[PDB]
This record gives C-alpha cells, structure tokens and sequence, in this order.
C-alpha cells in the first residue's frame, strides 16, 4: 500500500495505529479481538461400567 | 482446539487504502450499505456455520 | 452539526449510513447491536412430578 | 427487565463531527491510541459494570 503497488486491502487486515500512520482503514465491518487457543483436554467419555 | 473464554481486545478488521485514495469514501459507503443488507453477517454464516 | 448549532457531537448517537451522508463519524469505540427488552422470566415451583 | 435474544446486527456508535470539520482527523487518530491503552473498555467497566 505505501508503496503504490497495489490498490485496495480486502482482506484479513487489522485496523491499528501504527499501520494508519501511513495509510488508510475503513470503517471496520465485524469485532473479532484476541483470543487464547488451547487444546482440548481430550474429550470426555462415558463408561459401560462407569 | 478450544477458544478460550471472550475477546481479549477490540481487534478488528477494516478495508485498506493508500492515504489519499479516492476509494476511500465509496467502499466506506458499500461496506456501511452491506452492514444493514446483512450481507456481511450471511457470509459469515456460510463461512463459518453453514460450513 | 449539520445547521452548526454545534462543533462536534458526542453521544450514543448511533452510526447510519444516510446519516453519514451529511456528517462524518469517526472509527467506532465499540461494537453493538440491535436487542429487546422484556420483564423478565420468574422463579417458580416446579412440576409436580419433578 | 432484561436482554432476551442476541443483536441483530454488527454494528457501532462513532464521534461525529459537521462534513469536512477539522475535528475528525485528530478523533481517529486518538481512538486508535485509546484503544491499544484499554481506556474505551476500562471506561466500559467503569460505567457499566462498577455500576
Ligand atoms: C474496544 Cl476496547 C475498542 C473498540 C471496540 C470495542 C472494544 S471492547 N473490547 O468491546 O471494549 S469497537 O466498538 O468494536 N470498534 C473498535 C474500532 C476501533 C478500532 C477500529 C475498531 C477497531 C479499532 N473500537
Ligand atoms: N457480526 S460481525 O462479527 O460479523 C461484525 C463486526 C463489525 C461490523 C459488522 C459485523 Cl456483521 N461493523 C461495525 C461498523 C460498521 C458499521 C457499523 C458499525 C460499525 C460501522 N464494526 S465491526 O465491529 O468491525
């Protein structure tokens, strides 16, 4: 983008300001903040003689 | 895997141009226009659940 | 703002497009969406075979 | 009385200003700094859920 070799950023781009400094964002269309990714602790069972 | 309770932050994701770019304001507008077309919420419903 | 009775607003005055048309907001602050409200739903004895 | 249902819709508030106010510029570069501070949420906190 600050380089002028390509024209619109449609894509997975956040909106921060140390990118806005240098170019423009718009109007941001849904929320989608940090999260944690764990693992599942495996999966829970019941037993046939639980 | 499993996501871990809510958002951590605000982190979201916006349309980019270069500064100054013309297209700025109409694709403000066309993306604003999809929010209450509910376009945007269908294709993340395709995206995500109806897959 | 649009008659300048004011210089800026400040206010849960909720982001439209046709509203922008005539004014310009800002980067949002948060998200937020459409909801009702009702009285809400009581505690009460359950069935009598519970 | 309470919330029944989720929102319809993504959607937002944002500070406004007259077309063309200089105001505008300034406003959005501060809510990205307010933003990565934590202040739009912590004042969330301090008039929703402290009270
Ligand atoms: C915060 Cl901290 C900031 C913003 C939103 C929501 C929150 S939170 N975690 O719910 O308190 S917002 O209203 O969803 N919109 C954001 C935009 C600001 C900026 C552009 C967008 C994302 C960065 N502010
Ligand atoms: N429901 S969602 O997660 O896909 C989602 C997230 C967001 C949406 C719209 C949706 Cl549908 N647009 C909002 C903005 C759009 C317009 C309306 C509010 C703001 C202006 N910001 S957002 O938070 O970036």
């Amino acid at each position: 983008l600050v380089y002028g070799k390509a024209d619109i950023a449609i894509a997975p781009l956040t909106i921060t300001l140390v990118r806005e400094e240098v170019i423009d964002f718009s109007k941001p269309f849904m929320s989608l903040g940090i999260s944690i990714m764990i693992k599942k602790p495996q999966k829970s069972k019941p037993g046939v003689f639980s | 895997t499993m996501k871990v309770g809510g958002n951590l932050d605000s982190k979201g994701y916006g349309i980019a141009t270069p500064k100054g770019s013309s297209l700025g304001t109409p694709v403000n507008l066309a993306v604003l226009k999809l929010s209450e077309q509910g376009v945007l919420d269908k294709l993340k419903n395709k995206w995500w659940y109806d897959k």
